[PDB]
RNA sequence: AGUACCGUGAGGGAAAGGUGAAAAGAACCCCGGGAGGGGAGUGAAAUAGAGCCUGAAACCGUGGGCUUACAAGCAGUCACGGCCCCGCAAGGGGUUGUGGCGUGCCUAUUGAAGCAUGAGCCGGCGACUCACGGUCGUGGGCGAGCUUAAGCCGUUGAGGC
RNA sequence: GUGAGGGCGCGAGCGAUAACGUCCGCGUCCGAGCGCGGGAACAACCGAGACCGCCAGCUAAGGCCCCCAAGUCUGGGCUAA
RNA sequence: GGCGGUAGGGGAGCGUUCCCGAUGCCGAUGAAGGCCGACCCGCGAGGGCGGCUGGAGGUAAGGGAAGUGCGAAUGCCGGCA
């Protein structure tokens, strides 16, 4: 009768950012947000790592994406569809790019939201130096 | 009867929900200097009296 | 020592002595049967050829038994098609004893 | 001889109305609605039994590919190992060994890596 | 719905009324309407072929004979219609009341006697019939009776 | 010991008085007397009259001390409806239900 | 009850049965204008207290247990975990947090979750019968035969002619 | 019982080498398999014919970067949209 | 070895009313009906057991005869929403 895991403890990570490809980074990242790397994994629980990214401003991306890759954002209003090119995002709040890229790869349920909080994104590097900062790659 | 008409019987839950704010509140009473009885504020009342 | 036995078409591990319900088995009400069908051990025994070419686990048939009834209940719409079967599944209770390797 | 309905109908209804206990709202109080629900649920359960299999089929595969990854290989590669290395042992379920008795698991990892290539 | 007491009128128009649709309270789908294929007086009897009627009577008697319960007699000493008499009489005969006895005789007085008994069923010779034979555990009859039995079949 | 009191067949809607009852539930007797007396609802009248007749019984039949008993519980169930017609335009006629109430109030000793 | 009621009228035409063996039908006291309660008392029983036997369901209500205010929905179902209640136990019961899955019933239709029909909900009433005659199958009786109709006698749940 | 059939492939007429069009022929699936996997979703397209149970196993179509099972697999090319 | 299934054909069964069984047997130490169960037997419709109500009926085994099973008919009557 399959093993159900008990109360674990958060394992904070610290991913870099500079150089890494937007998409390819996100992929790995989420698979940490979900515990899916840890054998003691279970769907209903939610116990993936506390991922922490730094220098997201230095995310690279292939091709003309800097210009072409537009984000949409529909305010409820008429004509309210407001679009925004990748450039403009990185210009302004940059972590924003990496944030959604990941969000869009997390499951769509409530804990999927719970999982999103687990991710701390930045551009510095330097976070609030809590405790665990186990660098990764 | 005419034009507008409810589409579906209100759920017995959705009903009582609407009655969320229906409960009453106790009247605001106070002891008076005169008798030991209770008055509402700012009001002359029997068993008591007043002054001017 | 952990010990993986196969039986009734399903694999389970086994601890030295404990009760386990398994797919019904042909045996006395209170006899004993070996599950020579066995893989591994608590002292590391990779099961090479599917089964260990020499090893066994002994257990007592503590008794047979049926199972809480389930209602298999089919219903196909627009076609007045309804079917209600009751189904309780037979099994037997193995008490483990010797995991003699 | 006139056979009034009598008890019959009530009993049939009540019998069902019990089955539906706990169901939300009118769907456990009215015979008609409860019945309609049970139809569905009957079909649901029976369809999900066949599912329960698939679900764990997977649940185990994740754990495996999980701890199987720690030693250094894809679930795919790992399987090819034991399937080639003779061990029809570890029905995916019992690769729960990855959690208790990781060493035993590790034994199975080298055995696999080895005979695999 | 024809013999019911109501009238013919159409309860209401059947068009732009919103109400269902109907003819008259007679209609069997009304409470207090007419009944459908409900019962009407009828003769349940039929003519079971005569050969069969006799075969039966014979086989019935026989079944008891083969059981040993059949017992022809003539010795009715307890005469004057008086239960007590037949009571004591049956005592001798081996009929005590442990078993049901279909008594068959011509003599109305023997009848009168046994008649009121709750373990006996009186009956004339011509009355012989399978139902009554089968009912009672024990057949016992007068010779004049058994004779007019053979008359019918012998 | 507890102490009941019930006014059946009180000619008034349940939803209506239930509001007033739910105002005194679990309350000091004297506090209630105070509320009811001054609360602005037709229902006060009835709830008060019973709330009283309860305390009465509480003292003269179950010798509790008037100086301590309180509203241990008190509810109001619907008695049979009272149907009347209500002539309506173009000839329709709705039937107006004049509802009715059974009001219970049980009192209990202050504490121990 | 051919009543009440509806119709000018001919005429249409309801609903409505049950305390208890017995009235022993609740003196008297208590709150209240009364109704109606509480105590006392009758009774085997008063949740038999008077449109009073039993007293179901929808429906309204008080109390208790579990649960809910970042949530996306045919209301279930599968798994896991929490909490509350049973039980030596292992088990079991109630609830629902998260996860996977999932287009009401009937009807009609080439095709419906369907924005196609029907149904507010519950209880009761509601539709393939019967007679004669046919035809085939079927369980029997008798067989180159088989069987009687109306009726007569008998009986009063008897058969016979 | 049925005598409304429907879509798809193929072979023709009609049509405009239009139509979820129509009318025949051969086949097929839905009808009645709105049961199960694939195709995001979707009767009839690909896979497959559900007697029930199992916290076993191989595979079909399809698929193996994350949502989402399983290779960010190996080798040689091409494409910069 | 077969076992998806509408229209339809066939087969087997469960339960309600009534009759023979009955001048019997069950029954106030409790009939019918109602309420409740996580128990037992039946694939199932059902059947049984146990506690609570209820206060007078009930009716085996084996047969027999039907006013014999409702969710829908803008169905009918009533009650309540
Ligand atoms: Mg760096
Ligand atoms: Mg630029
Ligand atoms: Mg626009
Ligand atoms: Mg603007
Ligand atoms: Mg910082
Ligand atoms: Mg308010
Ligand atoms: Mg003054
Ligand atoms: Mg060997
Ligand atoms: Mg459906
Ligand atoms: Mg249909
Ligand atoms: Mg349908
Ligand atoms: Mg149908
Ligand atoms: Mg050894
Ligand atoms: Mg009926
Ligand atoms: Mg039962
Ligand atoms: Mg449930
Ligand atoms: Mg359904
Ligand atoms: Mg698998
Ligand atoms: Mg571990
Ligand atoms: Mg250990
Ligand atoms: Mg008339
Ligand atoms: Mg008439
Ligand atoms: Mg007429
Ligand atoms: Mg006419
Ligand atoms: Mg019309
Ligand atoms: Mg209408
Ligand atoms: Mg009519
Ligand atoms: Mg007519
Ligand atoms: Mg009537
Ligand atoms: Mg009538
Ligand atoms: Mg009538
Ligand atoms: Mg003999
Ligand atoms: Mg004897
Ligand atoms: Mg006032
Ligand atoms: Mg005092
Ligand atoms: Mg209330
Ligand atoms: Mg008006
Ligand atoms: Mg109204
Ligand atoms: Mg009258
Ligand atoms: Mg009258
Ligand atoms: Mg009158
Ligand atoms: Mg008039
Ligand atoms: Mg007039
Ligand atoms: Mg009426
Ligand atoms: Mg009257
Ligand atoms: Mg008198
Ligand atoms: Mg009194
Ligand atoms: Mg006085
Ligand atoms: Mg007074
Ligand atoms: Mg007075
Ligand atoms: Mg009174
Ligand atoms: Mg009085
Ligand atoms: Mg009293
Ligand atoms: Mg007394
Ligand atoms: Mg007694
Ligand atoms: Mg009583
Ligand atoms: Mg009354
Ligand atoms: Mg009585
Ligand atoms: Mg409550
Ligand atoms: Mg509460
Ligand atoms: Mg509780
Ligand atoms: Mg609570
Ligand atoms: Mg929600
Ligand atoms: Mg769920
Ligand atoms: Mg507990
Ligand atoms: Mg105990
Ligand atoms: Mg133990
Ligand atoms: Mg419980
Ligand atoms: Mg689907
Ligand atoms: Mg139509
Ligand atoms: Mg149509
Ligand atoms: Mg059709
Ligand atoms: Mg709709
Ligand atoms: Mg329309
Ligand atoms: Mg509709
Ligand atoms: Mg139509
Ligand atoms: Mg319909
Ligand atoms: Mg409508
Ligand atoms: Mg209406
Ligand atoms: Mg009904
Ligand atoms: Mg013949
Ligand atoms: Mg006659
Ligand atoms: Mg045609
Ligand atoms: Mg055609
Ligand atoms: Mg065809
Ligand atoms: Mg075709
Ligand atoms: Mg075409
Ligand atoms: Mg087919
Ligand atoms: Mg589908
Ligand atoms: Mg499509
Ligand atoms: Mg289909
Ligand atoms: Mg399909
Ligand atoms: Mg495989
Ligand atoms: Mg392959
Ligand atoms: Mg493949
Ligand atoms: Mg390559
Ligand atoms: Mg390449
Ligand atoms: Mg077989
Ligand atoms: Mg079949
Ligand atoms: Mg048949
Ligand atoms: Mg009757
Ligand atoms: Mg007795
Ligand atoms: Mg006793
Ligand atoms: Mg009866
Ligand atoms: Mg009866
Ligand atoms: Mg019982
Ligand atoms: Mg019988
Ligand atoms: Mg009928
Ligand atoms: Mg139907
Ligand atoms: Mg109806
Ligand atoms: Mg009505
Ligand atoms: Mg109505
Ligand atoms: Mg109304």
């Amino acid at each position: 009768k399959t093993y159900v895991p008990k109360q674990v403890e958060p394992r904070w990570v610290l991913i870099d950012a500079e150089g890494k490809t937007l998409g390819r980074l996100a992929t790995k990242i989420a698979t940490l947000l979900r515990g899916k790397h840890r054998p003691d994994w279970t769907p209903n629980v939610a116990m993936g790592d506390f991922v922490v990214v730094v220098n997201a401003d230095k995310i690279r991306v292939t091709g003309k994406k800097l210009e072409q890759k537009i984000y949409t954002r529909y305010s409820g209003y008429p004509g309210g569809l407001k679009k925004i090119p990748l450039e403009k995002m990185l210009a302004t709040h940059p972590e924003r790019v990496l944030e959604h890229a990941v969000k869009g790869m997390l499951p769509k349920g409530p804990l999927g939201r719970r999982l999103f909080k687990r991710l701390k994104v930045y551009a510095g590097p330097d976070h609030p130096h809590q405790a665990q900062r186990p660098e990764k790659l | 009867a005419k034009h507008p008409v409810p589409k579906k019987k209100t759920s017995k839950a959705r009903r009582d929900a609407r009655r969320s704010h229906h409960a009453l509140t106790p009247p605001i009473l106070v002891p008076c200097p005169e008798c030991k009885a209770m008055k509402p504020p700012h009001t002359v009342c029997p068993e008591c009296g007043y002054y001017a | 020592m952990f010990a993986i036995v196969k039986t009734g078409g399903k694999q389970y591990r086994v601890e030295p002595g404990l009760k386990l319900r398994v797919e019904k088995l042909d045996a006395e009400p209170g006899a004993t049967v070996e599950l020579p069908v066995l893989l591994l051990g608590g002292e590391k025994t990779v099961v090479g050829t599917p089964v260990v070419e020499g090893a066994s686990v002994v257990a007592e048939v503590l008794g047979h038994g049926r199972g809480k009834k389930i209602l298999v209940s089919k219903f196909k719409a627009k076609v007045q098609y309804r079917r209600k079967k009751g189904h309780r599944q037979p099994y037997t209770e193995l008490l483990i004893k010797e995991i003699r390797g | 001889p006139r056979a009034k309905t009598g008890v019959v109908r009530r009993r049939k209804h009540k019998k069902i109305l019990k089955l539906a206990k706990g169901y939300w709202g009118l769907r456990s109080k009215s015979f008609r609605k409860a019945r309609e629900t049970l139809f569905a649920a009957g079909n649901y359960a029976y369809a999900h039994r066949k599912r329960r299999k698939r679900d764990f089929r997977r649940l185990w595969i994740v754990r495996i590919n999980a701890a199987c990854r720690q030693h250094g290989l894809n679930y795919s590669t790992f399987i090819h190992g034991l399937k080639k290395a003779g061990i029809e042992v570890d029905r995916k379920n019992l690769a729960d060994l990855a959690v208790r008795e990781p060493q035993v698991f590790a034994e199975l990892v080298e055995r696999a890596k080895a005979a695999q290539g | 719905r024809g013999e019911v007491a109501y009238s013919g009128r159409k309860i209401w128009p059947q068009k732009h009324t919103g109400r269902a649709r109907h003819g008259d309270i007679g209609a069997p789908i009304f409470v207090g309407g007419g009944v459908v294929f409900g019962p009407k007086p009828r003769d349940y009897s039929y003519t079971l072929p005569k050969k069969v009627r006799k075969k039966g009577l014979a086989m019935a008697v026989a079944d008891r004979a083969r059981e040993g319960k059949l017992l022809l007699v003539e010795a009715f000493a307890g005469v004057n219609g008086k239960t007590k008499e037949f009571l004591a009489w049956a005592k001798e005969a081996g009929l005590d009341g442990s078993e049901s006895v279909l008594l068959v005789t011509g003599n109305e007085l023997v009848r009168r006697a046994a008649r009121n008994l709750p373990w006996v069923v009186t009956l004339a010779p011509e009355g012989l019939n399978v139902y009554d034979i089968v009912r009672t555990e024990r057949l016992v009859m007068d010779l004049d009776a058994w004779e007019v039995f053979q008359n019918r079949i012998g | 010991m507890e102490a009941k009191a019930i006014a059946r067949y009180v000619r008034i809607s349940p939803r209506k008085v239930r509001l007033v009852v739910d105002l005194i539930r679990g309350k000091s007797l004297e506090e209630a007397r105070n509320i009811l007396r001054y609360t602005n609802k037709r229902g006060a009248y009835f709830v008060a009259k019973v709330l009283e007749s309860a305390a009465a019984n509480a003292v003269n039949n179950h010798d509790m001390l008037e100086d301590r008993l309180y509203v241990k519980a008190a509810y109001v169930d619907e008695g049979p409806a009272l149907k009347r017609v209500l002539p309506r335009a173009r000839g329709r006629a709705d039937i107006i239900k004049k509802r009715t109430s059974h009001i219970t109030v049980i009192l209990g000793e202050k504490h121990g």
